């Protein structure tokens, strides 16, 4: 609706609840999949 | 992902990380050590193009990982971040070489002094 | 080698977590790896402590950190929620309680006297 | 991702010493990593078995 511009965010603002005495422990977890792509070869060419 | 700050009182068990957290009375929000490091270093149809990223962008990049390590060491790599108290973390870091951690716990004060004149 | 052949301790180099385990698929010039990794949820707070007195002796644990869930402390693992309670088998002994900055004063259970009754 | 996220067992990689934590700084086109280790001092010599 218009090509807008701005000043790009660096991302979601979060302060952690630090005190002297205070810790955080997980109790649940989950099991994650990511991929990750490498190239190993190209074309072998000849003149 | 988030952009991490630290909390207003700024003392962690001792050790003093004010070389190198931001300086808020400054407009660039640099750290001191960091005013150093940048203190040392149009043609015929040539032109230079900007960075994408400006260096006050960077900069908060360096005082989110700052604060998310003094905060909650490594977990906020693999997760969500978890609060512990600073002096715990280093003793967790000394257990990690093979060092008993009471070494820490009994000498807290030496090593947070020694520290801060090495920094 | 690293991610397939074994489990690897390099942050970030095997996915994003803690790694697990990887298994590679072929692609077209290239290769596809799946990295399988373990990722903590849903944190509680809790207050902690580095050691506890017991008979004048600082106690420390062998694994783990001191919580208190408001009115009793325990100790768990550090990587998920499970508590146990103090004893001498789960701690050891190390100085005095002069030297801890923090140490809190709690019951530490000896298994062998109510054995003996 | 392994001097700052975490902590490394790798030899030199981190800085001379045991590697306990490191800290980034800012620098123009650059990257300053300041590495705090662990060094051992003031040996004395014992009999083993
Ligand atoms: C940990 O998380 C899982 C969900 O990711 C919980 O399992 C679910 O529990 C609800 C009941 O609370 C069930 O209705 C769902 O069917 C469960 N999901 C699966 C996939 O089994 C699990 O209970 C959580 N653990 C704790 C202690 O809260
Ligand atoms: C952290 O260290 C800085 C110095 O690197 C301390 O600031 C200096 O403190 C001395 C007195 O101890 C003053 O004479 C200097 O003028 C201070 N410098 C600046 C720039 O203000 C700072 O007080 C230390 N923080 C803590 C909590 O001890
Ligand atoms: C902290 O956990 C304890 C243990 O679960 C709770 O204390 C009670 O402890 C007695 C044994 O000494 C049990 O018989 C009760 O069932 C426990 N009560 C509950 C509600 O679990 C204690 O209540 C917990 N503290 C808080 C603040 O939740
Ligand atoms: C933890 O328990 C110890 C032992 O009971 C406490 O040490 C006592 O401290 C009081 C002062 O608070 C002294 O009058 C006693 O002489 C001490 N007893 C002994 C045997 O030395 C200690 O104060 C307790 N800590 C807290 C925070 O209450
Ligand atoms: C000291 C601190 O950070 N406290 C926060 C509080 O600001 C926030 O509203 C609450 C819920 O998210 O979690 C906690
Ligand atoms: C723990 O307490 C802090 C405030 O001290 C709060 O900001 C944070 O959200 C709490 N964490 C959880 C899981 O409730
Ligand atoms: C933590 O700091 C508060 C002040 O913010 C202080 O009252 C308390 O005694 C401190 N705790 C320890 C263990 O030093
Ligand atoms: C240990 O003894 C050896 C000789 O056997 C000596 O050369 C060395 O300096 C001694 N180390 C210390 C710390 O005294």
């Amino acid at each position: 609706q218009s090509i807008i511009a701005y000043t790009m965010s660096l991302g979601a603002e979060n302060s952690v609840a630090y005190s002297n005495n205070s810790i955080a422990i997980p109790t649940n977890f989950t099991i994650s999949v990511t991929t990750e792509i490498l190239p190993v070869s190209m074309t072998k060419t000849s003149v | 992902k988030q952009i991490y700050k630290t909390p207003p009182i700024k003392y962690f068990g001792g050790f003093n990380f004010s070389q190198i957290l931001p300086d808020p009375s400054k407009p660039s929000k640099r750290s001191p050590i960091e005013d150093l490091l940048f203190n040392k270093v149009k043609f015929n149809g040539l032109t230079v193009l900007p960075p994408l990223l400006t260096d006050e962008m960077i900069a908060q990049y360096t005082s989110a990982l700052l604060a998310g390590t003094i905060t909650s060491g490594w977990t906020f790599g693999a997760g969500p971040a978890l609060q512990i108290p600073f002096p715990m973390q280093m003793a967790y870091r000394f257990n990690g070489i093979g060092v008993t951690q009471n070494v820490l716990y009994e000498n807290q004060k030496l090593i947070a002094n020694q520290f801060n004149s090495a920094i | 080698s690293e991610c397939v052949l074994g489990q690897s301790k390099r942050v970030d180099f095997c996915g994003k977590g803690y790694h697990l385990m990887s298994f590679p698929q072929s692609a077209p010039h290239g290769v596809v790896f799946l990295h399988v990794t373990y990722v903590p949820a849903q944190e509680k707070n809790f207050t902690t402590a580095p050691a506890i007195c017991h008979d004048g002796k600082a106690h420390f644990p062998r694994e783990g950190v001191f919580v208190s869930n408001g009115t009793h402390w325990f100790v768990t693992q550090r990587n998920f929620y499970e508590p146990q309670i103090i004893t001498t088998d789960n701690t050891f002994v190390s100085g005095n309680c002069d030297v801890v900055i923090g140490i809190v004063n709690n019951t530490v259970y000896d298994p062998l006297q109510p054995e003996l009754d």
